[PDB]
C-alpha cells in the first residue's frame, strides 16, 4: 500500500562535534569558531608601519646610542618591534632608572618628535666638546656619546662653575627627556673632570624635584668602565617648566622628544613585510572571521578572543546517519 | 536521541532529501519521492543561526594581556599580572569549551524534537486510516493521491473522506 | 514550539483563560468556557519562581572596583588594575547575558512541555469515547455534562460509563 | 455538533518581550527585569551616617590643615568622602606630598578622625615658632598663614638654630595619622637667614620606622610665588609606639595629628549634591533604591548594591510565549 | 517530571528492578517479575558518565592564590591582589554552583525522557492488542507468555499473530 | 486475571538529595559529590621533600644568622617553608631589612641554599673584626653575639677607620643571595667611638647594581635596649657577576652568604602553627593536606602541589541517577 514516511536529512559529511553526553558525533552541518592559523610576519596596522629597532634596544634608541643613528629623528609607529638579540643599548655602564615604567610610557605612544631641548650654549664656562668615551663607539668613531645627552666636563683651567638652564614647555605636547649623573671610580677622575669639593645635580618643575650627588667608587669593569652613570627620564607636561642646576657630574639633557600618546612592544624575530593587517599578534598576523583564536594573548588591532582551546566546533546541523551503500 | 526519533525509532537519514533538514518520503501509484518540510526546516535554520550569532555576539569581548616588564624587585606584582592573565584565560577557555559541549547537546535535541513533532502531526491526522510500520512510516489503508499526500503534509488531510474505503480494506485483510 | 504544543498544534492562546498558565476550554449544550488546571499551573509557578530565585541567589556576589589613585610612575599597576576590573566586568556581563538567553529558551520549552503533558493526560482518559482533532481539542462521542467536563478536568472521568453510548455514535 | 473539551494556554495584552538563544523579541505573558538602570543623582546617608563634603578643599587641603579649609578642623565621622572635582585648596606651599596615593588610600579606609595636639610648640627649644607663615598659604582673614597641622619652625632673631628634639608616646588604642616636612630653600641666603649655617638634617624614628632628610637647595619654577619647595611626609604611629623627632633646621614640624579609626571605604570625586536623604546603596553617580539584582549605573559604590554589568536589560521570561487572538 | 513519565503518569519507582534504571514489570500465568531494559539504561549510563567526565575535565584548571606579603606602603596593590583572588573565587564558585543546578535539572529530564520513550515504544508495538490500565501498564487482550513478553521487550512483538484473539476478547 | 506488562523505573533506599534550578531537595537514586571538605591538619612532604621548619626563628632570623637560629645554620633543601606565627628570633639588633616582602618572595622561589663564607674577615684591612657583638643579639650560650652572616666591623685603637675594600667574584653557576648593612648610632659620640670622625660611606657595586649609603645619626625609641638602628640590605649576585665593597665606616659587612638554587616547582611560605610529620602529600594547603580524587575543594585557596579547584561551596553534588520514588511500606 501507499507509504508516507517522516524523516531527516543525511549527507557525506564526516565532520564531528562533541557533546556533554557524547563524543565524536558526526553531524550534517557545523561551524568551527576558532582560528589556529597565522602568517608568521609583522604587517601594517591601520596602514601604519611598525617601528623596527633592529640591532638597538629601546634604551639604545631613546637615549641615542651612537650605533643607533638609523633610528635617529622623528618616528611614527603602529607598534614597536624590538629584536631580542639587539646589542646596542646602554653603552656606558649604569642604570636607567624606572626602566620598566619608561618602556611602558614609550609603548603608550604612537609618535615622537626629536628636538634640541638644551643647546650646548646653555651651560656656561664649562666644556661641551670633550664628553666622549670608548664605551660608546659609533660604527666610525671609537669614542663617542649619546646623541640626546651631553657629558659636560670642566674647562681646561679650573674650576667647574655653577651652571643653570631652563626650558619652558610652550607646546601642546608632553616632552620626554633624559639626563644623568656621573659616578667616577676615583677621586682622581672626579677632580680631573670636575673642580673640587661637594658636587650636586638638582632639577625641578612645578610637579617634580630631583637631587643627587656623585657616589665615588670602583665598580666591576663593564665596557672598560669602573665608573658608572645614573640615567634618569621624565615627562615635562604642556605648560610646565624645567630648571637644571649643577656644579659637577651632570650628564645634561641635550635632545628630547615631543611625545604623542593601546600600543604594543613586540620582542620578536619575525620579519616586517610589505603587508596589511587588521589583527596582529606577537607570533603573527591573524586574517580571519573566527570568534576565537589559539595563536596568542598578546596583540594589537581587532583580534578574536584568545583561548587555549584546540577546536571550538558548534553543531548547527543534525546527527548524520546516512544510508549504508555497498 | 532524547526525543527518540533521530537515530531512534526512525533509524536513518535520507541522503535523497537534499532540500531540507526534516521531511516526508512518499510512495504512491503515481510515484515516490523525498520532500522537505519547508516551515519546520526554515524555523530550525532561523533558530540555529540565531543561536550561533548570539554566541558570537556574547563572546566578542577580549581580555588583553600586556607586554610589561618587571624588575628584580618586582617579582610580586609581576606574578600578580601573570596569575591575573592566566586566570582570565582559564575562565574564558572554560566558558567557550563548556558552552560548546552544552549547546551541541541541546541543538541535537532540538532537531530530534522537530522530527518527532512532524511525525506526530501526521499520526494524529491519519488515525486508523493508516497502519504504522516502523521507522516513522505509515501505510495507508486507502489509495492515497498525490493530492492526498499534499493534504497530509500541509495539514489538510480528510479522514472521513477515506474512512469507509480504509475500514473495508483494514479488515478485509 | 519544541514540545510542539505552544504555537504548534495548538495554534494560539486563550485571552479568555485568565487565571492560569495551562488550561481547558469546553463547549456543550449548557455553554462554553475556560478553566485553569490549578495543579500544573502552580507546579510551574513553583518551578519558575525557584529558578528566578536561584539565579538571583547565585548572582548575589559583587566585584568591587576601587578608584584608587596611581602616580605618573605607576602606569603598569594602574593599567593592571584597569584590565583586571574590566576583565571581571566582561565575565559577569557575559555570565548574565548568556544565562538570560539560555534560560529564556528553556523556560519556554518548559511551558510547552506542560501544555503537551496536560493534553496527553486528557487524551489518555478520554480514549475512544472522543475524537482527537488537530488542535488539542477532543470531540466527544457522547453527551458531556458539566459534571462530565469537571470530571475530565479532575482526572476522575468515567470511561466505561460512557463507553457504550459512545460506541453507538462512533458507529452511527 | 458534538461536545468538546480543548487543552490550551494563557494569553494576555502583553507586549513585553524577551530574547532567547533561538529567538529575539518573543512576546511573553509574564516576565521579570533583573537589571536596574535608574538612580537618584545625589549623595545620601549610608547607615544613617552622613558623607564628608570636602567642599572647596582636596584631601591634602583637608588633612594638612590648609588655612582655607578651616570648616573642617577638628573631628570627622563619615560613611564616605566626597571630593569636589574643582576643589581649589590643597597644598598651598608648593612641594610634593610623598606617598600620596597610598595616603589617599589609607584615609578612605577610615570611618573617623579625632584631631589632637601631638607636639606643642613648647616641644622645640631655642627656636622661633611664631614666625612660620607664608603668603602662599593665606587664610580668608590674613594673607600669610600656614597649615594648622604643621609648624614652620625658624631661627630665633639671634643665632643659632640649635638641635631640637621631641617625643610622643602613643599610649592610646588608636593609630595616629600625622604629618611633617622638610623645607628646601631656593638660596643659601634663605637657608642662612631662616636656619643656621652648616649642614642641616631632619631625622625621625619610631620602633619600626626610620627617616632622614637634608635640605636640597636650588630654585624651582615659581608656584604660588615660591621657588622653594617643601617635601611633605605622612606616617602612622601604631598604638604603643613612640615618635622621636630630632632636627638641625628645615624641619616643618608635626603639630596636630589624628587619632584615626577604621568594611569598604569610598572617596567619590563628584559634584553631586549631598541632600538630606537616606540610602542603602550609594553609587558615585547616584543612589540606587532598588530590589533588582543587576545594575548598569556604576562599578563604584558603597553599601549593599546590585552587581554592575554593561547590559541594558536582563529580562527573564516567567510566563509563556504570548499568542493572543 | 517535564516529559511527564517519572513521578507523573507513572507514579512510582520499583525497588524490585535492581539491575537497571529503566525497565519492565510483567505478569503472566508463568509468573511475575522485574527486568531492566539493558540497551536504554546502558546508553544513559554512557551519557551521564560522559557528562560527569566532561564537567570534571573542563573544571580541571585551578586559580592559584599566593602567600605574598605587603608593606604598609603597599595598601593599594595588596588590596588589588585580594580583589583579584576573591574575584576569581567568586567567578569559579558561580560557575560550579550554577552548572550543578542546571545540569541536575537537565539530567533528571533525560531520565524522564528515556522512560517515556520506552513506554511509547511498547505502546506503539502493542496497538489495540492491549488495554491501557493506568501507570504505564498494559493489560493484554490475549495470552502473553514469557516469549511474548520477551518479544515486547526486544522490539519484536507480533501484532498480527495475536490480533484475532485479542479482537475476540476485546469484543467480549 | 489479565496479563500485564508495565513500563517503569529504578528506585532505592537512597536518602541523598540534590538541587536543581526548578526544585530543591530532590532525592535521587545515584549521585556524585564533586567537592572535597576533608583535610589532615598537618604538613607533609610534597615531592618526597620535607618542608623547612623555621621553628622559633622567622625568615629574617634564619637567613641573617640570628645566633639563636644555629639549628637552621647549614645548607637547606625544602619543598616549602613553614614559619610559626609567634617565632621570637628575627632581627635582634633593631632596624629595617629593606625590600623585605620582595626578599620573602625571592626566598619562596628557592628549593635549596648552600651556606658559604663569602668575605673572610681578612678582607678588611686595618680594622677590627672581633669586637662586633651586642647584648641585643645573644646566642643561647653567650649574652653578647651577632648574626653569623654579618661582621660588625669596628675600628681599632688607632683613631682611623681606613677605607676598606672587598671583592667577591661569582665564577659559579648559581646566584648568590647575600646580605649587608649600614649602622646608624644614636650618638655622634658612639659614632666617633666605633668608627672614625668625618663623613662616612658604604658603597657597593656590581655589573648591574649600585649602592651608596651614609649614616643617619639620631636617637630612636629603644628596642632590645638599643636606640641605634641598622639598615639591612639584601641582593642577588648573578652568576658571572662581581661584587665590590668599599667603606669608610658604619659597614656591617657580608661574611657568609648563600648559593641559591631556584625551583621549577611553585614554591611557598606557609605562616602556620600546624605540625610537620614524616608523611607524604600530593596536595598541601596551608590549613592541611588534601587526599582526594574530587574536582573541587573548600579547605583553602593557598596550596602547593596538585589540588582541586577552591570554591566557597558547601557541596557540589551532581545527580547521576533519577528521582527516587520508592514504594511506601507501612
Ligand atoms: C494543500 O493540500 C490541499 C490538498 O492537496 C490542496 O488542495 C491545497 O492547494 C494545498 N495547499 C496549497 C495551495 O499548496
Ligand atoms: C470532581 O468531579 C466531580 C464530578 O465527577 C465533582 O462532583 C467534584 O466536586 C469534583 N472535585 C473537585 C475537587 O472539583
Ligand atoms: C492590559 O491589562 C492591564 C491589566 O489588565 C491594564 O492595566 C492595561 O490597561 C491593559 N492594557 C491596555 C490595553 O491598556
Ligand atoms: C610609652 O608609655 C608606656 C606606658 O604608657 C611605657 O611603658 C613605655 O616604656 C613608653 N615607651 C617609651 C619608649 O617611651
Ligand atoms: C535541604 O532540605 C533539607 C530537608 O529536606 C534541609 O535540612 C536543608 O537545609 C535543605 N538545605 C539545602 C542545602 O538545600
Ligand atoms: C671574575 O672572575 C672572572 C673569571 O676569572 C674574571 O674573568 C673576571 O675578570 C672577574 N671579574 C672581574 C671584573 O675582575
Amino acid at each position: 500500500g501507499d507509504k508516507i514516511c517522516i524523516g531527516y536529512h543525511a549527507n557525506n559529511s564526516t565532520t564531528q562535534v562533541d557533546t556533554l553526553l557524547e563524543k565524536n558525533v558526526t553531524v550534517t552541518h557545523s561551524v568551527e569558531l576558532l582560528e589556529n592559523q597565522k602568517e608568521k610576519r609583522f604587517c601594517k596596522i591601520m596602514n601604519k608601519a611598525p617601528l623596527d629597532l633592529k640591532d638597538c634596544t629601546i634604551e639604545g634608541w631613546i637615549l641615542g646610542n651612537p650605533k643607533c643613528d638609523l633610528l635617529l629623528g622623528d618616528q611614527s609607529w603602529s607598534y614597536i618591534v624590538e629584536r631580542p638579540n639587539a646589542q646596542n643599548g646602554i653603552c656606558y655602564p649604569g642604570v636607567l632608572n624606572e626602566l620598566e615604567e619608561l618602556k611602558a610610557f614609550i609603548g603608550s605612544g604612537e609618535r615622537v618628535e626629536r628636538f634640541e631641548m638644551f643647546p650646548k650654549s646653555t651651560w656656561a664656562g664649562v666644556d661641551t666638546s670633550r664628553g666622549v668615551t670608548n664605551a660608546c663607539p659609533s660604527y666610525t668613531i671609537d669614542s663617542s656619546f649619546y646623541r640626546n645627552l651631553v657629558w659636560i666636563v670642566k674647562t681646561d683651567s679650573a674650576t667647574y662653575p655653577v651652571i643653570k638652564g631652563t626650558y619652558n614647555n610652550t607646546g601642546t605636547q608632553p616632552i620626554l627627556y633624559f639626563w644623568g649623573v656621573h659616578h667616577p671610580l676615583d677621586t682622581t677622575v672626579q677632580d680631573n673632570l670636575y673642580g673640587s669639593g661637594d658636587k650636586y645635580v638638582r632639577m625641578g618643575t612645578e610637579s617634580m624635584n630631583f637631587a643627587k650627588s656623585p657616589e665615588i667608587a670602583a665598580r666591576p669593569a663593564v665596557n672598560g668602565q669602573r665608573s658608572r652613570i645614573d640615567y634618569y627620564w621624565s615627562v615635562l607636561r604642556p605648560g610646565e617648566t624645567l630648571n637644571v642646576e649643577s656644579n659637577g657630574n651632570l650628564i645634561a639633557p641635550w635632545y628630547a622628544y615631543k611625545f604623542v600618546s593601546k600600543g604594543a612592544v613586540f620582542k620578536s624575530d619575525l620579519p616586517i613585510e610589505n603587508c596589511d593587517a587588521t589583527c596582529q599578534t606577537i607570533t603573527g598576523v591573524l586574517r580571519t572571521n573566527k570568534t576565537f583564536q589559539n595563536v596568542s594573548p598578546l596583540w594589537i588591532g581587532e583580534c578574536p578572543k584568545y583561548v587555549k582551546s584546540e577546536s571550538l566546533r558548534l553543531a548547527t546541523g543534525l546527527r548524520n546517519v546516512p544510508q549504508i551503500a555497498t | 536521541g532524547i526525543f527518540g526519533a533521530i537515530a531512534g525509532f526512525i533509524e536513518g537519514g535520507w541522503t535523497g532529501m537534499i532540500d531540507g533538514w526534516y521531511g516526508y518520503h512518499h510512495e504512491n501509484s503515481q510515484g515516490s519521492g523525498y520532500a522537505a518540510d519547508r516551515e519546520s526546516t526554515q524555523k530550525a535554520i532561523d533558530g540555529i543561526t540565531n543561536k550561533v550569532n548570539s554566541i558570537i555576539n556574547k563572546m566578542n569581548t577580549q581580555f588583553e594581556a600586556v607586554d610589561h616588564e618587571f624588575s628584580n624587585l618586582e617579582r610580586r606584582i609581576g606574578n600578580l599580572n601573570k596569575r591575573m592573565e592566566d586566570g582570565f584565560l582559564d575562565v574564558w577557555t572554560y566558558n567557550a569549551e563548556l558552552l560548546v559541549l552544552l549547546e551541541n547537546e541541546r541543538t541535537l535535541d532540538l532537531h530530534d524534537a522537530n522530527v518527532k513533532n512532524l511525525y506526530e502531526k501526521v499520526k494524529s491526522q491519519l488515525r486508523d486510516n493508516a497502519n504504522d510500520l516502523g521507522n516513522g512510516c505509515f501505510e495507508f489503508w486507502h489509495k492515497c493521491d498525490n493530492e492526498c499526500m499534499e493534504s497530509v503534509k500541509n495539514g489538510t488531510y480528510d479522514y472521513p473522506k477515506y474512512q469507509k474505503e480504509s475500514k473495508l480494506n483494514r479488515q478485509g485483510i
